[PDB]
């Protein structure tokens, strides 16, 4: 045949892949963590958005740290050979490097390690996307590498709080779903996420009766170890 | 508006 | 006039901007840090590459931690009003979050904070690019937010060593310069950096007589808080 | 090959 290029991930496998949404709203009283009002709006928006991208969506609600680890282990041991990609969305409390189960924390590295190129062979060479709505602190504003082909779409910069509106959902997830709905059939994923960065940074500002938390801004951040362009469509 |  | 779009940074200011290259090869004996053979190849390659992109390149060699902080403070107090962007390249030893001066460490956050949108007003809204060739550990494989419009091009994933060849230069900088030479007139910067990720991940593997360090691989990683597409050319 |  003619000249062939290979700069984009193959996204025409029989299945787009799994989209696992972990939606933690209510936390065990002994942890002292507040309920995350608005997170159901986020989870419903994500389910619809990724359904329209033809992902097989699984929604999980209020998982303990042990259930989160078992879920991720089990999913990583499925046969993904017919799937183009893998998506995991985490909606919870967090700190830098940490997501909360309902009864305590989970290292993000523990979750993502299950999908390393050497530990999930049916996803080797395929994009693994982790979308994280959670705080990252308390500031206010041997052929391929085993860490290759991961993308972390973080709601907020390292060290910073992340903002959630109790009526409308989180700023980041609202914006992410809007930009995927508008541009997934047109733009490469990094360009979509750049538009999410701009939407969050320009269209949102906190309102609080507490001067410490009032009039604050947010910038998300994209951490890419991808090796190819990612388009959700194919020719 | 709330923080996570 | 006709319909206008605003999805890319304005890169047709009179000047592209500064490119500061800090090239630390030789370290004070009391630190115990080895000399970074091959780093001069990197610094020369970067100087030529960014010269051809029409940046005003300033090369600095073997700076103490105090000199690094003073240099960055001074540069951030220049008038950048006629410049499209800012680029800083750091070539040194490092750990997670840290770059080494010749006599001890500097927090990367201390360096980048000088260029925050509220602390360098003539760069507000303009892309600020930090290119970091340094280890990140010892694993082997109120209108705009003040952290907006930064891009960190890290040579390696968080927690990992970064590889430098004593004859050819570092894997990351070699690859970055090659991809900028080939694609800066064609591709958006995130797409260029994705090709750098692929080149580093596929074309390099370490050779060592020490089994601990032999046959190891590397993946760089892109940390983007950009709000627009970045093209080094303009119409 | 050396590490930084
Ligand atoms: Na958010
Ligand atoms: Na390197």
């Amino acid at each position: 045949s003619g000249i062939s290029l290979d700069n984009s991930y193959k996204m025409d496998y029989p299945e787009m892949g799994l989209c696992i949404i972990i939606n933690n709203k209510n936390f065990h009283k002994s942890t002292g963590m507040t309920s995350r009002s608005g997170t159901d709006v986020d989870a419903a928006n994500l389910r619809e958005t990724f359904r329209n991208l033809k992902y097989e969506v699984r929604n999980k609600n209020d998982l303990t740290r042990e259930e989160i680890v078992e879920l991720m282990r089990d999913v990583s041991k499925e046969d993904h050979s017919k799937r183009s990609s893998f998506v995991c969305v985490l909606l919870s409390h967090g700190e830098e490097g940490i997501i909360f189960g309902t009864n305590g924390p989970v290292d993000l590295k523990k979750i993502t390690n299950f999908f390393r190129g050497d530990r999930c062979r049916s996803l080797t060479g395929k994009p693994k996307l982790f979308i994280i709505q959670a705080c990252r602190g308390t500031e206010l504003d041997h052929k391929i590498p085993v860490e290759a082909d991961f993308l972390y779409a973080y709601s907020t910069a390292p060290g910073y709080y992340s903002w959630r509106n109790s009526k409308d959902g989180s700023w980041f997830i609202q914006s992410l779903c809007a930009m995927l709905k508008q541009y997934a059939d047109k733009l490469e994923f990094m360009h979509i996420l750049t538009r999410v960065n701009r939407k969050v940074a320009t269209e949102f500002e906190s309102f609080s009766f507490d001067a410490t938390f009032h009039a604050k801004k947010q910038i998300p951040c994209i951490l890419s170890m991808l090796t190819k362009e990612l388009y959700f469509y194919h020719l | 508006d709330e923080v996570d």
